[PDB]
């Protein structure tokens, strides 16, 4: 009563990638069909293959399904960048008397070039200062690979408190984004000539500066 | 045909999670289909909860059989989930979906809802504070500060402004509260004349804030 | 909502991996009563079942219904490529493995499986079907029941080939949903035998229900 999938696969663009779905005599081996779903980050699953081999309208020709014995297989013939996603096989199981999903396979498309981060730094708003608080907002987008280091400065001296930085996550274009937030008192903000957000990525640094 | 989940973001631990899917564009009373609930804990796999036939019959996941109830309301074109005695393992995105009846078993899940996040936590509901990020092409935005739980949606000019918009993933602070920012890149000649409003919707607290963002 | 009966279109029927041969066990099936219902002839049973094929559990036999038309060439409920047979028998079954009675099973999604055996008027006198034909004298009036005072083995009314179509529809009265198993190969009877049903009283010239539209989202399967 379990459908096993390898947790991850990867391939370069235009390669053939297969994802296996191993089942049992209670599901795939009993002739209950296998269906596949694609899931982009933060969106619902979308039906990709049904009845072992069928494609709904809209699903391109490069997606393909097969089945033999207790095992089934999703093939992708000619990887595109849009195919980065989680893929799930699914079937019916007689001892469960209901539907059964596999664990999922994370598909990564290799070969992406290095991309330098776009950085935007915002000072505290008038409204936030009037409410006796102050947040500096450093926004970091369109970079690859995902590893980024973010440093803050008050007048060219390193800031050692009030910083919280997100872990980088994939945007819809498969590049990474992250945010860094420096919280200060209004007194601290007005106590320096400028603040800076310095973002280091693959050895080089991008800097932005704002002033009261 | 569309499916549409409706229900609370937050439920206190050891209490009953309650959701409702609303079908539009087609009738729910059809013997060719079942109506199912599926869930996905953050960063983990899909799990089938259970399914229901138009005329009442139910089939549940044997892992969760004792805690799960599903029901149908054919007069209001909807079906419901109730999940009792809830712990942090039940924090997940919950999907409603139509799947095929194949003779004496189930086929594929053809159409799915958007999904709705339900968080298991003893903590209270916190609608965000919204602050404009003035432009000073130009970047302007909205700081959406101190909310709980996820999620938050941001649109600009009620959805009319989409090009150049990047709403960033939230930071989870040491306080246990979230913050995010949304920015839009715009031509800098428009800044005197063109209205820019961010529309923040935090559905878990029904907090809706429209914030006009102007040059200082 | 897909109602029964339907015109099965062969060009639209599809395959499925679970449609193995259907095992039919009527070796321990005996008839009990036989009825004229005002509309049709019902024969109740006690014992017997079906299994194998695509069924997960076994479904036990309940009753047998018989349908016919005004003339010999046109009397079935179901059709195959706009072609009607002379009559139709419906063997009703229900999921005793899961549920406690027939009327209980009538409320569930998977409660009922109805088998369909066609009748075709040739010039052969069916020796097994005759034993039903003989009993019709008891149930002349509408709404009468009589005991089956005759040894009868249901297996002998099965077609020679058990290739089948199967779809989800309803019971004929639209009481409940049911899976159909429809054998295209009909059993052969004489016009005399079928015309005896037409002497029953409500004169019941015909009792077939007209077909409903096969919906675009309904799948019919071939074995």
């Amino acid at each position: 009563s379990a459908l096993t999938q390898p947790p991850s696969v990867s391939g370069a663009p235009g390669q053939r990638v297969t994802i296996s779905c191993t089942g049992s005599s209670s599901n795939i081996g009993a002739g209950y069909d296998v269906h596949w779903y694609q899931q982009l980050p933060g969106t619902a699953p979308k039906l990709l293959i049904y009845g072992n081999i069928n494609r709904p309208s809209g699903v391109p020709d490069r997606f393909s399904g097969s089945k033999s014995g207790t095992s089934a297989s999703l093939a992708i013939t000619g990887l595109q960048a849009e195919d980065e996603a989680d893929y799930y096989c699914q079937s019916y199981d007689s001892s469960l008397s209901g539907a059964l999903f596999g664990g999922g396979t994370q598909l990564t498309v290799l070969g992406q070039p290095k991309a330098n981060p776009t950085v935007t730094l915002f000072p505290p708003s008038s409204e936030e200062l009037q409410a006796n608080k102050a947040t500096l907002v450093c926004l970091i987008s369109d970079f690859y690979p995902g590893a980024v280091t973010v440093a803050w400065k008050a007048d060219g001296s390193p800031v050692k408190a009030g910083v919280e930085t997100t872990k980088p996550s994939k945007q819809s274009n498969n590049k990474y984004a992250a945010s860094s937030y420096l919280s200060l008192t209004p007194e601290q903000w007005k106590s320096h000539r400028s603040y800076s957000c310095q973002v280091t990525h693959e050895g080089s640094t991008v800097e932005k500066t704002v002033a009261p | 045909l569309q499916l549409q989940e409706s229900g609370p973001g937050l439920v206190k631990p050891s209490e009953t999670l309650s959701l409702t899917c609303t079908i539009s564009g087609d009738s729910i009373s059809s013997n060719n289909y079942y109506w199912g609930w599926i869930r996905q804990p953050p960063g983990k796999g899909l799990e089938w909860i259970g399914s229901i036939y138009y005329s009442g019959s139910t089939y549940y996941n044997p892992s969760l059989k004792s805690r799960v109830t599903i029901s149908v309301d054919t007069s209001k074109n909807q079906f419901s989930l109730k999940l009792s005695s809830v712990t942090a393992a039940d924090t997940a995105v919950y999907y409603c979906a139509r799947h095929r009846r194949v003779l004496l078993w189930f086929g594929e899940f053809q159409l799915w809802g958007q999904g709705t996040l339900v968080t298991v936590s003893s903590a209270s509901t916190k609608g965000p504070s919204v602050f404009p990020l003035a432009p000073s092409t130009a970047a302007l935005g909205c700081l959406v500060k101190d909310y709980f739980p996820e999620p938050v949606t941001v649109s600009w000019n009620s959805g009319a402004l989409t090009s150049g918009v990047h709403t960033f993933p939230a930071v989870l602070q040491s306080s246990g509260l979230y913050s995010l920012s949304s920015v839009v890149t715009v031509p800098s000649s428009s800044l005197g004349t063109q209205t820019y409003i961010c529309n923040v919707n935090h559905k878990p607290s029904n907090t809706k804030v429209d914030k006009k963002v102007e040059p200082k | 909502q897909q109602l029964s009966p339907i015109n099965i279109e062969t060009k639209k029927a599809i395959s499925n991996a679970r449609l193995k041969p259907l095992d039919i066990h009527y070796n321990e099936s005996k008839p009990t009563t036989i009825q004229n219902t005002g509309k049709l002839v019902r024969i109740n049973f006690k014992g017997g079942y079906i299994s194998g094929g695509f069924l997960p559990n076994e479904y036990v036999l309940s009753s047998l219904h018989i349908y016919w038309g005004k003339e010999d060439d046109y009397g079935s409920n179901h059709l195959i490529d706009v072609y009607k047979y002379s009559g139709e028998i419906n063997l009703v079954h229900w999921n005793k493995k899961k549920y406690s009675s027939y009327e209980e099973a009538k409320k569930h999604d998977d409660g009922l499986i109805i088998i369909s055996i066609f009748l075709q008027v040739l010039d052969h006198k069916n020796v097994y079907f005759q034993k039903i034909v003989n009993q019709l004298d008891s149930i002349r009036s509408a709404n009468t029941s009589a005991p089956f005072d005759s040894v009868f083995y249901l297996d002998n009314l099965l077609p020679s080939k058990l290739d089948y179509f199967t779809y989800l529809g309803t019971t004929i009265n639209h009481s409940a949903d049911a899976v159909w198993i429809i054998f295209p190969t009909p059993i052969n009877i004489h016009s005399d035998q079928l015309s005896k049903f037409r002497t029953l009283l409500s004169y019941i010239t015909e009792n077939y229900r007209n077909p409903y539209k096969l919906n675009d989202d309904t799948e019919v399967y071939y074995s």
